[PDB]
């Protein structure tokens, strides 16, 4: 812990299906939201998870 | 454990004066130490907080910018440095430990027996 | 989050029990302290971390209490014991100490 | 509920990357929407909210930020952005446009 | 979207002036419309709401009394109504929206190009 932060330490918050035991995913893509193609862009609904 | 303060007395609005805080006993290092003020005729309040090396220090209110609180485990004590004053913060201070770094810690408190600062 | 002891001052005798709350702005679990000061000394730490007291504090003196509200009890202290208390928290940055409740008699 | 813009007149050539803050006095989410208006025209807008840019806007624009502190930034615009740039909240009524920040070299 | 304002002039201190503004593409029922005024040489700051109906009309600060917003969907227009007038809100109008009155509502922001008023 550090005043003003510690940021060393992220976490994915969204993936597609539920991942199986005692593996790990290092994929930092982009993520898609929906019907639209954005596929790596960004602000409309796109992500870095 | 062991506690001893020493930095107290008399002085004028707009000075300086060194509090210094010398512990033994316990390992100085991987703990967390910290300040604590009382107006006579009050009740208890804190002052400014150290994290084991300085990298991270939190101030209270009304205390920022005129309150430098260092420790150096190379020495083994800790430091407020009290620095160009008001004519309010005459008190009595304590250096406390708030405790823990590792899981190994075992984490026990201990207070100081207070130091003594009046203004003119 | 602020501490608060809400029993103002009592006058309980030598004798009976006495029972002491205090409270919290949000969650708190075992990270409370107590601290018994007198007129004009250091004031002396009672309880670790809400169930054990710490050596040279007897039995008499219990500490419980849980989620956020937490309580101190003297069974039957004796002719001395009357003086301010204090409950502080170590849960994060810094330690705050509330508002005090004196007991006279 | 007023908006601020604290970063006064800046000196960035026509490349390098600049950034731009934007203030609020309470909390405000996902509601934001920037301004770039020239000397004399009707002032444009860039951002839908914080995050998308409108069509028309390239993607060397970028809009981002939280909680109550928010930020656009131009990553190598090209040799004419220079203008006053403003940010509008839309959470409650009405929308305040804050104080506004140009750019020179 | 299109907005298309009119009413700027020259005036007197103490006349008034038809404010209108005019809308199409979108839907202009089911959306919140206001002003927001510009003295040439300042920043931007807003004059008056109006709620999708005449039910709930706010206003700003020293603008209050001399201006009434209406807004009549069935000829899909907003008015001001600028109303025995003071010489200094000299200055450029433009009629925004606000956006959203149900959830399918999608909203999407525009602004209009100006409108010029000047006192004597
Ligand atoms: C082996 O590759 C797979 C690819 O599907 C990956 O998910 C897995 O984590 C890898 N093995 C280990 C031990 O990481």
């Amino acid at each position: 812990s550090k005043v003003g932060g510690n940021y060393n330490y992220r976490y994915r918050l969204f993936r597609k299906s539920n991942l199986k035991p005692f593996e790990r995913d290092i994929s930092t893509e982009i993520y898609q939201a929906g019907s639209k193609p954005c596929n790596g862009v960004e602000g409309f609904n796109c992500y870095f998870p | 454990v062991q506690l001893v303060e020493s930095g107290g007395g008399v002085v004028q609005p707009g000075t300086s004066l060194r509090l210094s805080c010398a512990a033994s006993g316990f390992s100085f290092s991987h703990y967390v130490m910290y300040w604590v003020r009382q107006a006579p005729g009050k009740g208890l309040d804190w002052v400014a907080i150290i994290s084991f090396d300085g990298s991270s220090q939190y101030y209270a209110d009304s205390v920022k910018g005129r309150f430098t609180i260092s420790r150096d485990n190379s020495k083994d004590t800790l430091y407020l440095q009290m620095h160009s004053l008001r004519p309010e913060d005459t008190a009595v201070y304590y250096c406390a430990i708030h405790g823990g770094t590792y899981y190994y810690d075992k984490n026990i408190l201990a207070w100081g027996q207070g130091t003594l600062v009046t203004v003119s | 989050i602020r501490m608060t002891q809400s029993p103002p001052t009592l006058s309980l005798s030598p004798g009976e029990r006495a029972t002491l709350s205090c409270r919290a702005s949000q969650s708190v679990t075992n990270y409370l302290v107590w601290y018994q000061q007198k007129p004009g000394q250091a004031p002396r730490l009672l309880i670790y971390d809400t169930f054990n007291r710490a050596t040279g504090i007897p039995a008499r003196f219990s500490g419980s209490g849980s989620g956020t509200d937490f309580t101190l009890t003297i069974s039957s202290l004796e002719p001395e014991d009357f003086a301010v208390y204090y409950c502080q928290q170590r849960s994060n940055w810094p330690p705050t100490f509330g508002q005090g409740t004196k007991v006279d008699i």
